[PDB]
Parts: C-alpha cells; structure tokens; sequence
RNA sequence: CGGAGCCAGCGAGUCUACCCUUGGCCGAGAGGUCUUGGGUGAAACUCCGUCGUGCUGGGGAUAGAGCAUUGUAAUUAUUGCUCUUCAACGAGGAAUUCCUAGUAAGCGCAAGUCAUCAGCUUGCGUUGAUUACGUCCCUGCCCUUUGUACACACCGCC
C-alpha cells in the first residue's frame, strides 16, 4: 500500500486563521474583514444615535 | 495445465475505505481513545497525563484517563503490521467523547509522540487531514454510528481478558469468503471491556494473561496474517 | 430452519409495552386453534399473518 | 364588554386556532410558529406550502376553526402576524419588532401549557378595547384561579409589549420568571372581513404620512 | 342539429372540455390526434378510457378535447377524465342506459377518479 | 431635520423592570382579566 | 386519410424534412457556420456541423406551420433557455439573431415562407403544399 | 442469414484493413362504381 | 438485416439496405476481438484484448449492459448459446473457455 | 381483587393459554374452600367466564381428561 | 362447441391507433409489455400487502394512499418501488424520471433473466423483507436489544427501502446507472444470492435478532 | 333504551322498562334535529340537523355535549354508526359521505 | 456539451420625438439601427446525437487580450459579450432544530400594496413523495379522586 505523509501545520490554532504564504493576499483578506467589521459597527452606531 | 497470469509485474493492492462495503478486510476499532484538546493563554494542546498537573482536575476528570500515547502506539503497530501493507485492514478509532475517526491505510502516522499530538489537534478541530502530496484525504472525522461505515457482511467481535479464549488463526478461517472481521479493542489504560456492547455479538479474548492494547492488536493481526497467508 | 406462519387474532391493548413495539396474540395455521403471544415491531392489525422463526417462546413485556 | 361579532360565543365555547407561516418558511420562522402554537392553547400548526389563501380560509371556516395566525419573516427574524377570526370576523394584522425566542437562547426546560392568566395594561381607547377583545378571544375561557402562568399585553405608546411569565407566591411577595417569546407588536391594520379578500372595509389602519401622525396614540 | 354532449375533466389547474358526437370514430386532443399526447409515458393514462371498454364504443362517435391550464400530468389526467365521463354521458343520452351503467361500472372498478375528481382540500387537523 | 414617526423603543433594564414590577403588583393583587365560562 | 404537420410527431417530421433539405442542397449555408453557438449561453457550436442548419431550417418550418406568423424576436425568445452563468442564480437569455435571420432568408429565397402584413413571415402556397407532403411520405416510408 | 427477406449480402473483411460487401438486390368513386 | 464488423477498438453495425454504418461501438480500451448477436438479436457481446467481455444491447451503443471480467489474457471469441438465451461462451488466450450465466 | 375493573378485561386478555390453564387449576382449588368461594362469587364468575369465553376456541381443542 | 359473438363488424377508427395499442384492449400489461396474471406472491403473509391483482398501464396512479393507515398496502408494488426510487434531495418530485427508469430496469431485467420482471420484483420483495428484528429495550438506556417479530407491512416497507437505497449506493460513482444497478439488485434479490445489499442487510438483521433473542 | 330526536331541539332517551324519559340532550345553538345514531356500546348518542352542518356528539352516561364534529358544508341528512367496528358515517347535501 | 417538442397561474396608475413594445436589417456575441403600436414566454421535464469516473470536460475565483454600452472628459478599469489562465473546493464532526398529504423537497414566474422588506419580502402556479397515523414504556404537561345526571348495568370508604 502506498504511504503518503500528512500535511498539517505545527502549533495549530483554529481561532487564528491559517498562515497563507503570500503577504499580499492574506493582507487583503485581513483588511477586508477589518473594513467589514468596522463599517458594520460604524453604521450601526450612527443609525442608532439617529434613532 | 493451468496457465500463468497475463501480467506478473506486481500491482499495488487497492487501498480500501468505507466506500467499499464489499471486500473482505479487517477493521480494527480503537475504542475509548483519549483525544481531547484544550486552550492555554495562545496555544492548543492534546490532553496528556504529563503536560499538566491539574488541567484534567480543573476539567473535572482524572489524570489517569488522559492517555493518547496508547492509541498512538496502537496506531503505529496496526499501520506497520504486514496486513496493512498488504491492504487487508483499515483502522477506525472512537474517542471516549464519542468522536469517530476513520484512518486510511495509506497514512504515515508520525513516529514520535508530540508530532502525533500536533496531528491530533488539527484533526480534531479541522475534521480532516490531507496528504503532503495533497491528492487524497487520509485522516478524517466521520459520522456515528460505526455500523453505517462497516461492511454489510461483517462479524463484529470485541477483545477482552475475561472471555472464552480462542486462537486467531482457526477463528478467522471459521468465517466465510466475504465476511469481514471488526475487532473492537479498548484503548483505555483501564476499564470495563464493555465499550461496544451495542455493536457486537461475540466477546472474545486472546490470552490468559493481562494483555496490553497494542499487543492484543498485534496478536490479532499476526493471527489474521497466518490465516490469510500473508 | 423450518419457519412457521401465524395469523393475528387480537392486538393486545393496555399492555405496558415499549413504544414502537406492540404485543399481539397469534394463532397458527397448521393447527388453527392454538395461540401464542408475540410482540411485533411495525404496524399490525387483526387477521394478518406474520412469520415466526421460532414458536417455543412466549413474549414478556418489553418496557 | 364583548363586541358585536364575538358576543355569540364569548364564553360558551373554547376557541380553535391555526398557526401557519407565510410561504416556504425559514427554520427560525418554523421554530417561532411552534412557539406561537404552544403560546396559546388549542392551537395547532399547519405547514403552509403550496396553499392558496382563499381555499385555506374556506377549509378552516368549514372545519370549524375559530381563528388563524399567519406569520411573516425577514431572514429568520419574524416581522408580522395576522390574526383572522373566521365566522366573517375581523383581521388584526400586526408588525413584530423586538423578538427574542427561547429556541434561540436556552434549553431552560419545557413550558407549562395551562390556561393562563392575562394582563392588559392601559388599552384606554375604544380601539384599545377592540384589540383587547381580538387578542383575548384566542384564549381559553375561565382558567383555574391558581394557574401559575400569566401572559401580558402591555401598551407602551402603541407598542404592545408581549411577555409570558410563570410565578409562585412566596412569603414576602411574588417571584416571577420569563418564559416564551417577548415582543413589541404594533397594529398597522384592522379590517372587518377575513383574510381572503382585502376588499373588506377598514375599521382602522395607521396613517404614516399625515403631518399630525406622531402627536397621538391609537391614531 | 347533431346529437352532441359536452363534459369537463379537471385536475389541479388543468381543465379539459370534451365534445362527443356521432361520427366516424376520430379522437382528437387539441386538434392533434390522441396518439400525440405528450409526455408519451402517460399516453396510456390517456388511452385507458378506450382500452378499458373497447374501441367498439368509439367506433361510431368522434370526440374532441380542448385542454388548457395545468402541467403535463395534470393535463393528461384532465384528458382522461373528460374522455371517460363524456363517453358515459353520450351513452346515457343517446344509447341505452344499460350500456351507460356498464361503462360507469367499468370505469368505477378501474378508478372512480376517471369520473369524480378529488377537489377541495386540505384538512385542518 | 424632522422625521415621520417615533422609532421602535430600545428595551432597557429600567423599562423591563417597570413592566416587571407592574405585573408583580398586578399578579400580587390578582386584578387580571380573563374570560368566564357561560 | 388527411395528412398535415399536426399528424406527425416532433422528430419524425423535423429530421425527415432535414434529410429533404439536406439532399436538395438549395440552402445557402451561412459560411460562418461551424463557428457559432445558436445562443450566447451554449459554450460552443452544434455537434453535427454538416447539417444542423438543415435541421434548424426544418424546425423553423414546422414551427411556422403550427404558429401563425412569427419574427426573429419571437424565434429568439423561443429558442433561448437557461444558463449556468456562474456562482449566481440563473436568469433567462436570448438566442442568436444572425443565425435566425440567415435561416429565414434562406428558406425565403427557397420559397416556403413570405413576408406578410403586420410584419413577419408566413407559409407560402408552394411551401404549404410542400411541407405536409414530406410528412405524408414520412408515414409512407415508416408504414 | 437464412431468412433475410430483402437485400442479401456477402461480406468479407480483409487483413489489409478493409471491408468488401457484395449484395444481390430484389380514378373516381363514381367511375369505379360505373 | 444488420451486421456487426469488428475492426480494431470499435464494432460497427452496418445496415443491409444502405450499407452505411448505422451504429458504432467505440468505448473499448484495447483491440476488440469478437462481436456477436444473441439468438433473439437483442443484445451484442464483444470480447476485448484485455479479457473483458462487454455485452451491450444492439442498436444502443450507450447502454453497456454488463461487463464480464474474464481472464487477464485476451478474450478472442465470445458468442451466446444458440438454443439457450442466458448463457454466453467466451474463450480466451488462457487455454480455457468459460460458460457464463448473464 | 387488587386489579381494577377498568383493566381487568385487559389483564385477563394479556395472559397466554398456559396461564389460563393454571388459572383454571386455581379456580378448581378455590371452590373446595367454600369460605372464600362464597365471599368472592361474582368476581370468580366474572373472571372465569371472561377467561373461557375469550379462550374458548383453544380450550375446546385441548385434549386432556384432567382438564 | 359453443362460442359467443359480441362484436359484429371489425372495429376500425378514423384516428389510426397503433396495432399494439389496440391489442392492449384484451389484457392490461405494465407498459404494454409485462403481464400481471400468473404473477403470484410466492410467500404467504405478504400476499394482501404486495398488490398485483389490479393491473395497471403505467406506474403513475395518482391515487391517495397516505390518509389511512394500511391504505398503502394496496398501492401496486411497482408504484411503491417507483415512489421509493424518487427520494433524496436531488430527485424529489421527479416521478416521471422514476417511472422511466423503472421501465428501463424492467426491460433489462427481462433481457438478462428471460422471465417476467414483475415476478422478479415480487420475488425480490418477498425475499428482501426481514422476518425478525431487534428493538432496544431501554431500562433508561441499558444497551441491550430484544428480538421482536415484524409485521408484514413493515416487511414490505423495509424491503422496498433496502432495494432502492442499495441500488443508489451501488450506482453512486460506478459506470452503471440507477436503472442497471437496480436491475442487478432486483435479479440478485429475486434469486436470493447473498450478493445484494438488500438481503445481506436482511441476513444481518435476522442474525442479530437470532443472537439477542 | 330507545332514543328519539325532534324538531323542538332535543334528543332524549327512553327507558322501556320504567317508561321514563331519563335523559335529554340539547345543543348550545338552538337547532332542530332531523336524524340520530347511537353507539352499539351505547355510551354515545349522535345527532344531525338540517340547518347546522355540524354533528352533535353526546355522552349517554353523563349528559354533556361531548363533541361537535365539523366538516360538512351542507346539512347533515343522515347518520349511522357501524354496528361492529363503531365508526360513524354521516352523509350530507354537500354531495358527500364522511367517515369519522 | 449540441439541437428539438412542450405545459401554467397570480398580476393590469407608465418617460407616449430619449420609456415599453410588433416587425425589417447589421454583428458570432452583446448590443446597434430603422419603422409599428401603447401579457408572447417559465423552469424542472421529454426526445435526438456524443462523452465517461479521472481537481472530472463538475467548477469558476483569479489574471491577460478583444468588441461595445455608458458615466463630462476613464483618469481606480461603469457593466455585457468572445478567447485563454482551471487556485480554492469532494456533501460537512460532536451536537442540535423542524416536520405527517397536495405535506417535506425540487422548479421557475410575477408583484413590491401607509407597518416590515429589496444584502430581500410576499404572492403564484408546475412536479410531488418516504415514514407514523399506534402508544403512554421514556421525557414532560394536564385532569380527577362522592358517580350524580333519571333509568339499565358496573362500582362499592384514595
């Protein structure tokens, strides 16, 4: 039977995301998540003080 | 008078999985494995008897039941046994927390312990592990009960110490040409050998001595190899 | 193994059976006078036939 | 007192209620509709899918059901309920605003299912008496006086806060606990025929765009 | 001037009007013959009012069916209902009552939904 | 600027204890309103 | 008897008339045939490039028999369909106007159809005599 | 075969890579009432 | 009125009135060797150089009905019984013929 | 006695025919002690007549002179 | 001897009707091919639950069988097979596709085993339905099973279920389709070959019931 | 015992031993009854009117109105209990027989 | 992938020389253009040739080239179409929720009705099942414990 080696990262953490080996696509994914949460919080707060 | 095969060059055996409920094989089920993960604040670990004084006592449990080393050294024995190389075995494990893991024959389980610990953390939290060559998926958490994945003609026995002792060779040649054999062995440090009462019709044993877990696995595998001429 | 057939004559009610299992009282077909109490799994009604792999065993409750 | 299209069977007869969703509901709306059918008793739930509303109304009012609660959602979050009383009676349709449900929060046990007590807070106008009658003739008449669940419809500036509580009466007061869904519903329309037509005469509907809109309550 | 008979066959929203009169024996659904009624696996659902009683009942009468509404299977159920109760009504009015209730007995022994639809639903449990 | 209608009330601890001790008073003195049998 | 296009099915009229307009060869295939896709939603051109134009000509002949008077917009909205456009849900598209104008001009100069009042084009007299005859020989050869 | 009832064939396939087939083949209703 | 010609890695059914290929069977992996019709003329067996007898139904090349995996040697002759209908005799380069119930 | 009248016709219907035969043995012994026969006459009559009325088809097919 | 004349002129219609269609007025066959007479249920206790005594023309009787308890014991068993074939999320509602693949599998059942495919599928039902089973007697959750018998409606239900889902998993990613895998399954279940998913599952259920009887 | 229903709104029961009307069943809606049907095991009497579309189900042991069965859309013309399996069959002028 | 046949029901206030349409013509395509007047049609389905269990041709995210429509003016590429580039991704654990006939589920088409909704909501038809329809054994919730109400019968002090 053939025998493959298992791919896994060492010192795994689920809460952190996976370490992508590109610093210009992991960075855009990080800052897309950052603008989504800050935009959502910002416009939530301005519509509730408008209320 | 009987001719040869048309091709004497040796093919690799077909690696079997739960998607083949036809072929006669040997299933080995490592029951009551101690595979739990835990947080440190920053870090995730697999619960040992030795990575902590009282993380297990803070979780409530006792430290003697957090033994992943013995399912590690069973998994090494089963996947270095010749029946696994010949492709007549697959290894299911089920955690004491009720998590069923299917273990491919094609996997290379790492030889030291904490490499296996770091493998088990990512298996328990990502529910799947691919190969380095990334072509197939070779260690995965699947859905309970195990009888949905075991072959449709499969005698399911369990291993103990207090049972009518048999010999593995004549016991395996008792069963017929398409029947597999599912052997529930307990991967505890200690405990009652009743971990699989609801799946099993025959509770047997291998020796008259208190038999270790991987020694019971290797005994049943070597008996199966002699019964199937491997 | 020789099997035997038995027609339901009475679905027993108010027995304290486990749900999804109903006691029943069946009489045989080779001698249609002697009965035995069995307990079946699926939906059963009167005068339908069911198949007994053994008939040397009366049924208790299940609970 | 009991008004002119409820007076025939006010306390003579128990009601009979159907609770049904809008069309192809989400799972939280199905959980919500189960919560509404075991909010008020002798209510059963009916799986609306591929049901036309005229023959649904006709099948209900010849099977003998007293009234119908149709629930409308918005991505899980339920937004409307229409109560249609069937012997050519009224439909009060409401919007639901702050919905928190027990299937969302907590396995806190099971409910109580007793004929509850009912609290109505400051329904002072005649439209308030009308909506009190339409909200309480979908409950069972005459509970036991030691029934230990109460529900409350409290008007808070045209926003009916709706809650459900269980209670014991201890030595120094009364200790309350919150069961079931809390709301603030608000009536946006009454009309005098059933749900089938929308050609019925309107007794009340809110005027959103008049310039004296936010000056009064039950406008 | 001709002895003619009109019946109706309904399933969910399909509806089929069948005119039966005396003639040479032609059975036409929507202008096309009956042997063109698609989806072609339910053509025997359309045929069974003919094959249950024999084509010698249809050898002297011509039927025409106009089918609107519905879908494929609702239209074949409307067609077979219209054909069946149109043959029954023709043999009632212009042939003898003994063949009338022989036809009713044959269709009702096969399935009475050839003659009476299941119409108003649901049940509020 | 100006707006159409008073928006939906944000439920606070003080208003939930307001209707809470309201119904404490109500179900203490049992002055509630149900139907009666005919 | 009484022969027509209503008397014979879809396939047995369309491919029989396609064999007819194949072995007559008076068709003027567009030349940019073997390239085109009959729509914008079919990732490629038809599998039987030596004759799919004849089959389409027979199909529009049958369809202009059964309907009264259609035009190229009607034939495009007819021959269109759904599309696996990507990850998004699906919305209906149109067929290919150049191919439809080419086939209608082809059988226009053949003489089966002709331009009518209100616009569009109907069966001519010679084509009306022509179309049901090949269905009569369809039943004749498939007796 | 023995019951061919139509155009009858002899076929021979060659090792050259080709196939050889040799076959043997095979007014008014008023006026008619008058 | 039809005949099947076994060339390399395809079997073509010709018609006996036009002499063109009405239908063709091309989904073989190696050289197809034998191809015969059943006595009812309803289905078509073809032995292949990999020892895989594959029987389709005639006049439908897309529905392979069953693929008997015979010997690992090339199967050189496959024909149904002429009296019986449900047995198929395949001889191969294994010096042994086999009768298969289909 | 301690079984109730609502589930007595079920209590007597649950039991099989071997228990019916030993119930008949019980009744046969109890009507020799004529003290507790006469203090339970309608109960003995009701139970015994329901038992053999329900099990009549099998009882008349038993072949034993003892019974 | 004695003979009845009951038609007195050869019946010809103006609409031409095919010869096999007008041959179908002497006997009702399924898809005008498969006869329903001499189709017996070779295992008693399942006659009166597998229904083959009203012949049909196609497996699309739109009658209502799910509003009384044992009313689905007289849906024809071809249609019960069809309805059980049209189930998963992919193939829900598609009864015409299910009827079409039932037609294909009866054609290839007959062309493989040259016998009546309705008799083959009836034998497959009566060989597949398990005659014993285990319930889990609880005791609060004490993992012990007790063997019960099993009623004939449950045997027909579980027979059709085992056959159809065995055909699905046997067609899951192989070259064969659902019609060909269902044909192989119905043939093997009819003769009882222990190579089928369905009667291997029956033998397992009956053997476990024999074990903790 | 013998049961009778009349146009004055009452079903009532008659002992044919002591010749006493011992039971009288009325509804709640003031309707006139046109047909009745009793249980075999005479626990329940049942009656239908020609102006109410419901069926009125009374217990005989107590006197109360046990149920009002609803579902006909036409006046319930006739009632009958099956003598063996005790299923109720009503049939009404909405062209419908119904089995309860 | 490439052709073909076919089957609905809701609904009915318009930019009236730039909106929406019938038809002719141009381009493979989108779209253009010119005249006419102010809803026809669904998808799943059915049939006919070809492929083939393999990141598969299932996939289409990502990057390039080209043709247009539009936004003053592309000037961060407005969106459509054509050809390449073929990443990720293989039905989803423990647990958990809902569900009994035109029901679950598949499928499209319209509307947008003083609250709500367009990051969607509500209608409308098309196709349409499997399994319970028993039971209080488990989990709970409820009711009663004088029979009262008039006979007959049963019960016979929680």
């Amino acid at each position: 039977i053939p025998t493959h080696a298992p791919k896994y990262e060492e010192n795994f953490n689920p809460d952190k995301k996976s370490y992508d080996p590109d610093r210009t696509r992991s960075e855009i994914n990080k800052m897309k998540a950052q603008l989504k949460k800050e935009r959502k919080f910002t416009m939530k707060e301005i519509r509730k003080d408008a209320k | 008078q009987k001719a040869l095969p048309a091709s004497l060059v040796p093919q690799a055996p077909p690696v079997l999985t739960s998607k083949d409920k036809i072929t006669k094989r040997m299933i080995v089920v490592l029951a009551m494995a101690s595979l739990e993960t835990h947080k440190i604040s920053d870090k995730y670990v697999l619960l040992n008897c030795d990575d902590h004084q009282g993380l297990l006592k803070k979780m409530g449990r006792d430290i003697s039941e957090a033994r992943p080393d013995i399912t590690h050294q069973c998994l090494l024995t089963l996947l270095d046994s010749p029946i696994n190389k010949a492709g007549k075995l697959q290894v299911y494990i089920q955690t004491s927390r009720g998590i069923l893991i299917e273990v491919n024959p094609t996997v290379r389980i790492p030889r030291t312990f904490k490499r296996f610990s770091g493998l088990m953390v990512q298996l328990l939290h990502k529910l799947s592990i691919r190969s380095v060559n990334s072509e197939e998926k070779l260690l995965k958490v699947i859905k309970n009960p195990i009888t949905d994945h075991l072959p449709t003609k499969c005698r399911k026995v369990t291993l103990s110490f207090d049972a009518p002792v048999i010999r593995v060779q004549d016991y395996i040649e008792k069963l017929d040409d398409d029947e597999s054999i599912c052997v529930f062995v307990g991967a505890m440090a200690r405990g009652k050998d009743n971990f699989a009462d609801e799946y099993v019709d025959e509770k047997v044993g291998l020796s008259n001595y208190p038999l270790s877990a991987s020694v019971a696995c290797s005994k049943f595998c070597h008996g199966a190899e002699d019964a199937w001429n491997i | 193994t020789p099997v035997t057939l038995a027609k339901v004559i009475k679905v027993l009610g108010r027995t304290g059976s486990r749900g999804g299992v109903t006691q029943v009282r069946v009489e045989f077909l080779e001698d249609t006078s002697r009965t035995i109490v069995r307990n079946v799994k699926g939906p059963v009604r009167e005068n339908d036939i069911l198949v007994l792999m053994e008939s040397e065993r009366e049924a208790r409750r299940l609970r | 007192q009991v008004d002119d299209e409820y007076a025939a069977t006010s306390g003579i007869m128990d009601p009979r209620i159907i609770v049904t969703t809008s069309r192809d509901p989400s799972t939280r709306l199905s959980q919500f509709a189960k919560e509404i059918k075991l909010l008020f008793p002798n209510a059963v739930r009916l799986n609306r899918g591929n049901y036309v509303m005229p023959n649904l109304v006709d099948a209900c009012k010849k099977s003998g059901t007293t009234d119908l609660v149709v629930l409308h959602e918005h991505r899980g979050v339920p937004t409307s309920l229409t109560i249609s009383h069937f012997p050519h009676g009224p439909t009060a349709q409401f919007s639901l605003h702050n919905v928190v449900m027990r299937h969302d929060i907590i396995n806190a046990g099971n409910q109580s299912e007793v004929n509850p007590h009912l609290i109505f807070d400051n329904f002072t106008t005649a439209l308030g008496k009308r909506v009190v009658c339409i909200l309480k003739h979908l409950f069972n008449a005459g509970p036991k006086k030691d029934s230990e669940r109460v529900i409350t419809f409290a008007n808070r500036g045209d926003f009916i806060s709706v809650r459900q509580h269980v209670y014991v009466r201890t030595r120094e007061g009364v200790e309350i606990a919150e069961v079931g869904p809390r709301f603030e519903m608000r009536l946006f329309e009454l009309r005098l025929g059933t749900l089938e037509n929308k050609d019925a005469d309107v007794e009340w509907q809110l005027r959103r765009f008049i310039r004296t809109a936010n000056k009064k309550d039950y406008l | 001037a001709v002895p003619s008979v009109q019946t109706f066959g309904k399933k969910k929203s399909a509806t089929a009007v069948a005119h039966v009169k005396a003639g040479k024996g032609l059975i036409k659904v929507n202008g096309s013959p009956i042997t063109l009624v698609e989806p072609e696996i339910l053509r025997f659902k359309v045929y069974e009012p003919l094959l249950l009683v024999g084509l010698d009942k249809f050898s002297n009468i011509d039927i025409r069916v106009r089918v609107t509404g519905g879908g494929h299977v609702s239209q074949v159920y409307a067609i077979r209902q219209a054909i069946a109760k149109g043959l029954v009504a023709y043999h009632q009015k212009y042939v003898d009552e003994q063949s009338k209730n022989e036809l009713k007995k044959a269709f009702t022994s096969y399935d009475r939904t050839l003659l009476i639809a299941d119409s108003r639903r649901p049940e509020p449990k | 600027f100006d707006r159409t209608a008073k928006p939906v009330p944000v439920i606070t601890s003080e208003v939930t204890e307001s209707l809470e001790d309201m119904i404490r008073r109500r179900i203490q003195d049992s002055n509630f309103d149900d139907l009666q049998r005919r | 008897p009484g022969v027509s296009v209503r008397d014979v099915a879809a396939q047995d009229f369309i491919n029989a008339y396609a064999s007819f307009l194949q072995r007559q060869g008076k068709l003027e295939v567009p030349g940019y045939v073997d390239i085109v896709k009959t729509s914008s939603g079919n990732e490629m051109p038809p599998q039987d490039a030596e004759g799919w134009f004849y089959k389409r000509a027979a199909s529009v002949a049958r369809h202009i028999y059964m309907r009264k008077q259609v035009g190229v917009g009607k034939l495009n909205k007819l021959y269109g369909g759904a599309k696996s456009r990507g990850v998004r849900p699906y919305k209906h598209i149109d067929a290919s106007g150049s191919i439809n104008r080419k086939v209608l001009q082809a059988l226009e100069k053949i003489g089966i159809v002709e331009i009518s009042p209100k616009g569009g084009r109907r069966i001519s007299e010679n084509g009306q005599r022509d179309l049901d005859r090949i269905a009569a020989q369809t039943l004749e050869e498939d007796e | 075969p023995s019951t061919a009832q139509g155009n009858r064939h002899l076929v021979a396939g060659l090792s050259s890579g080709l196939l050889a087939i040799r076959t043997k083949k095979k007014k008014s209703n008023n006026f008619q009432r008058m | 009125h039809d005949f099947a010609v076994t060339s390399s890695t395809r079997v073509q059914i010709f018609s006996s009135r036009t002499r063109q290929v009405i239908k063709t069977f091309s989904r073989f992996k190696d050289v197809v060797y034998s191809a015969s019709f059943r006595s009812d003329g309803k289905l078509l067996c073809a032995g292949d150089a990999t020892g895989l007898v594959s029987v389709y139904d005639s006049y439908n090349p897309r529905t392979i009905l069953l693929s008997i995996n015979a010997s690992t040697h090339p199967t050189h002759v496959t024909k149904f019984h002429t009296q019986d209908n449900k047995i198929l005799a395949t001889a191969s380069d294994d010096r042994v013929t086999r009768l298969w119930d289909i | 006695l301690r079984i109730r009248m609502s589930q007595l016709e079920d209590a007597l219907m649950v039991m099989p025919f071997s228990y019916v035969l030993k119930f008949l043995k019980f009744i046969d012994t109890v009507m020799q002690n004529k003290t507790l026969l006469h203090s339970h006459l309608p109960l003995i009559c009701k139970n015994l007549f329901f038992i053999i009325k329900f099990n009549h088809k099998e009882l008349v097919s038993q072949k034993n002179e003892e019974l | 001897d004695f003979e009845v004349v009951e038609e007195f002129t050869p019946v010809v219609l103006a609409t031409p009707i095919p010869e096999e269609v007008q041959q179908a007025q002497t006997e009702i066959k399924l898809f005008n091919k498969w006869s329903f007479e001499e189709v017996e249920v070779k295992d008693a206790s399942l006659v009166d639950y597998v229904q083959v005594r009203q012949p049909i023309f196609v497996a699309h009787t739109a009658g209502r069988y799910a509003n009384k308890r044992f009313r689905k014991a007289q849906c024809p068993i071809i249609e019960r097979l069809t309805n059980s074939l049209m189930m998963n999320g992919r193939n829900n509602g598609k009864k015409l596709k299910a009827v079409r693949i039932i037609k294909h599998t009866l054609d290839i059942i007959n062309v493989l085993t040259d016998q009546n495919p309705i008799q083959v599928v009836v034998d497959a039902i009566t060989n597949t339905g398990p005659r014993e089973d285990t319930t889990r007697v609880g005791g609060g959750g004490a993992a012990r099973r007790q063997a019960v018998d099993v009623s004939p409606l449950r045997r027909v239900n579980q027979a059709i279920a085992l056959l159809t889902i065995g055909a699905r998993e046997a067609a899951f990613r192989n070259i064969k389709t659902i019609a060909e895998t269902l044909a192989e399954e119905l043939i093997n279940a009819a003769k009882g070959s222990s190579t089928s998913y369905a009667i291997k599952k029956k033998d397992e259920l009956e053997r476990v019931a024999k074990s903790n009887r | 015992v013998m049961f009778s229903s009349s146009l004055d709104g009452t079903v009532r029961a008659w002992d044919l031993i002591r010749y006493r009307n011992f039971r009288t069943f009325t509804g709640t809606e003031r309707i006139q009854f046109n047909c009745l049907a009793v249980d075999p095991s005479g626990e329940v009497v049942c009656a239908g009117s020609l102006d109410n579309f419901d069926i009125h189900v009374w217990s005989v042991q107590t006197g109360q109105l046990l149920d009002a069965l609803s579902g006909h859309e036409g006046p319930v013309s006739c009632l009958s209990f099956s003598q063996e399996n005790s299923v109720l069959a009503s049939a009404s002028w909405d062209k419908t027989i119904r089995i309860w």
